């Protein structure tokens, strides 16, 4: 009983390692579906769960979590979205395999599903972090002011990670809210205030009037191309108020 | 690798042969024959054309007739078609089949017999005590005394609240007995029911 | 394009091989296997020479026996059969299987019930009412009022024009209701009848 | 053209696979099976080496044990066995077989029948005049009448000359109209005898 | 020389073909198909990549299922899978089919009769002593007499000591010749027990 279940066991645990380093699996898809209907029929659905916990955090929390921690200023963007990639198509794997914990087991405890568990896993391990939220915050920031200074960024890279930002919340706009959001708020909001005396000062009414218009539309533009369409109109409230009733 | 599955697709289920379209087998995006078929896992062919899936191929054709059309299976085919959609994971056959009547009393009776967690435990100890006590005594049948109220007894079902008496927990532990193929009388000894089984 | 059918043509039903001739299958024109088989439509092959149909083939050797010669199927599977003539919409077939017992009572009997188009709705709404009231209550029978009248209730069968009394209409909802599996009791509690299911 | 047989022949009977040496095909040369295989004839193969028939091979066994020794279908299988022998023209299996139980009282009833040529189509009549009333009144049971005599009416069975009774006679329109499914009453209403048949 | 075997290992049980993994056959280390399908035996195939084993394979689909998962065979099967399980030394199979009721009950009852070892052998000569007798003397029936005791005869059953009494044997004895299909009536002569075997 017990041997043979921690035989079967290391099978799953193996396989599913083997998927995390995207790799041809060596077994089937039909033998670990066995393995895992057969470990959920006789109640041991506990060790599996507690094992893909183990399994997926030390691919995270150990792997790619010191991976951004290691890569900051290398291709911070670019690693998040390479991360996020990986972690969507293994949790698409794993949740192939292991669908009857999904009809019974994760469902008698009323816990989310293992996609739902590994989205939440994502968001407040490796989503919540003081060090990783800071510095996604900064490049975020500076991605926006280097589009409204003129520079030019690559819009699709700014894009996906707002995609992943909005995933990462279990179907909520929270994650990306308090992710980015905020701080993309106060920055905007400053940015206006000092735009809005600038264009004052430089400006007539009605050259002021084309300024606010001009700004208006390139937040629109930059909401389109690499931000939430959510939280677009918001954003384009709050620099219209600074920018005009200010 | 991405595998391209042809259009119509050679199954071949535990050494029987079927043969579906892959649109039948991907009805359902949530089920093991759609994750199975959606191209993202390598499956293994048979020294032929055919796709294998280890397990018994006697009830397949309900499953890929629910997969094809709502055809649902006729009554003595509901467990074990039951029992095939369990392990394909498919949600929709379920509640059907749970839906129908071989299911439903038994979910019915399962609402009032959850009250009490150690049944099956309790019917598996008056076997074995009846067993154990017919081969070291050489005899055909063993008496046992169990004790059932709603609100020296060898196995005793303790209470539970709901409608149902202490004469229809009787009805559940006879038949469930007989199912067994258990030959089971009892009788109100005097609350401390004598239960005789027996075996030849 | 203009498909060249064989005129011996071999036949994969669902796994099922048939052999047949391509006479037989264009015997009727007005037929899916006919259109099928017209040679107007693109038939796949089935990794061997075989034409595959997507369809139960336990039962298509009724059908085919039917399309060789007018023979029938023995009195068991014309409901069966009945099925798989609808879906190949074989007229003739069709008419001859609504010709014959298993269907013709049927018939006779919905000439009656067509006068009522909520029966149905009404036996589901009396399992489920049953149903919930045993799962609720913990009970092994679930008993539930229905009113039948020809000219504070659960289900009400509201008044027809016909010779069937109603004691007939009682007649069809315990074997319908027995036709599902469920043991069904009637009493006549005073025009309101109380109906007793019981699951286990 | 002369065809040449192979001495083991494999057949294929609508689908179903059966090998039989040329011998056993060719054991009486008045019949369809050596007529065929006589080699004044061309017998397309399908696709595999067989030689294809369009019919039913379900009984196609107990023709091929016939034609290898002289066994007999058992006793279920005695109608569609002589069913089979009738398509293949094998004349003395079509003696054996009824000279066998299920035919041979067929027939000693048919020579009490065959006085009165009308006998299926007044069978036939009831059954459509039962069931129109029925659809039309909106009933479960139709009520019609028949004349018997052996020397207002809905059907009547004229004079015949045997030594069978008038009873014999409604003992044959019971059975023929129960053996159609149907559930049949006669009494005698003053000769004209009430059938009632109840549908459901 | 070391065989490699497929992870798909086509099977032939004596005509009937099987399809399983290999990690199924080598599920249990201690078995009959363990050690075939090891490599440290060479394994014959059969004019294709199926797998011989010289055996019957209609029960050999519920050994499968054992191996795959822990299903166990129908009542009616009990038996037929027992032996087969018997013939593959799989231990875990076996237990849990002499746990099912078809063979619980033999156990219980061989617990009694294991007191005999001169049980069969009795019941074989009860048996062709009838027959003898009524082959020489060309009667019906054979009558002859037995002794039962617990504590001028053909057969005697000698003392044992179990709580099971004299009538239980005869129930024994009578119940086992009635397995054996014969007609068997006994009736206390005065213990002397005369057993009368009607052949027809």
């Amino acid at each position: 009983d017990e041997k043979y279940v921690n035989s079967i066991w290391d099978l799953l645990k193996n396989a599913i390692q083997e998927i995390q380093r995207k790799n041809n699996s060596g077994l089937s898809f039909e033998e670990l579906y066995r393995n895992a209907y057969t470990m959920v029929l006789h109640k041991h659905g506990e060790k599996l769960y507690t094992g893909l916990r183990e399994v997926v955090t030390e691919h995270l929390i150990n792997k790619v979590r010191e991976d951004v921690l290691n890569s900051l200023n290398n291709n911070f963007l670019q690693t998040l979205n390479q991360a996020w990639n990986d972690h969507q198509t293994a949790m698409v794997m794993i949740r192939d395999i292991l669908m009857y914990m999904d009809r019974v087991y994760v469902q008698q405890n009323n816990v989310e599903n293992v996609y739902n568990l590994g989205l939440i896993i994502f968001r407040d391990q490796v989503v919540r972090y003081g060090c990783i939220r800071d510095h996604l915050r900064q490049t975020l920031l500076d991605m926006i002011a280097r589009e409204r200074k003129g520079e030019v960024v690559d819009r699709g890279a700014i894009r996906n990670a707002c995609q992943m930002l909005m995933i990462l919340g279990l179907e909520g706009r929270s994650v990306y809210e308090e992710d980015f959001e905020a701080p993309f708020l106060e920055m905007s909001a400053e940015f206006f205030q000092m735009e809005s005396q600038k264009f004052l000062a430089e400006n007539s009414a009605s050259v002021y009037i084309k300024k606010v218009e001009a700004r208006i539309n390139e937040e629109i533009e930059r909401v389109m191309h690499c931000l939430d369409k959510s939280t677009e109109e918001p954003i384009v409230k709050v620099v219209e108020r600074e920018l005009i009733s200010k | 690798l991405p595998q391209e599955f042809p259009e119509v697709v050679p199954l071949n289920i535990g050494g029987a042969h079927f043969t579906t379209r892959l649109s039948t087998l991907r009805r359902y995006e949530d089920t093991m024959l759609a994750a199975m078929f959606s191209g993202r896992h390598y499956i293994p062919t048979d020294s032929e054309g055919r796709y294998f899936i280890d397990r018994d191929g006697t009830h397949f054709g309900d499953v890929l007739n629910f997969l094809r059309s709502g055809d649902l299976p006729p009554r003595e085919h509901v467990r074990a078609v039951y029992k095939e959609a369990q392990y394909y994971a498919i949600g929709p056959l379920l509640e059907q089949l749970e839906n129908m009547q071989p299911l439903k009393g038994e979910k019915v009776r399962q609402a009032f017999l959850g009250l009490m967690p150690y049944y099956k435990d309790h019917l598996e100890r008056i076997v074995e005590i009846a067993r154990l006590r017919a081969v070291q005594r050489k005899a055909r049948f063993a008496k046992l005394k169990v004790c059932v109220f709603k609100e020296e007894v060898d196995v005793s079902f303790g209470p539970w609240e709901a409608v149902a008496d202490v004469y229809d927990l009787l009805h559940c532990l006879v038949t469930d007995l007989s199912a067994q193929g258990l030959t089971v009388d009892h009788q109100c000894i005097g609350p401390i029911y004598e239960f005789k089984i027996t075996w030849w």
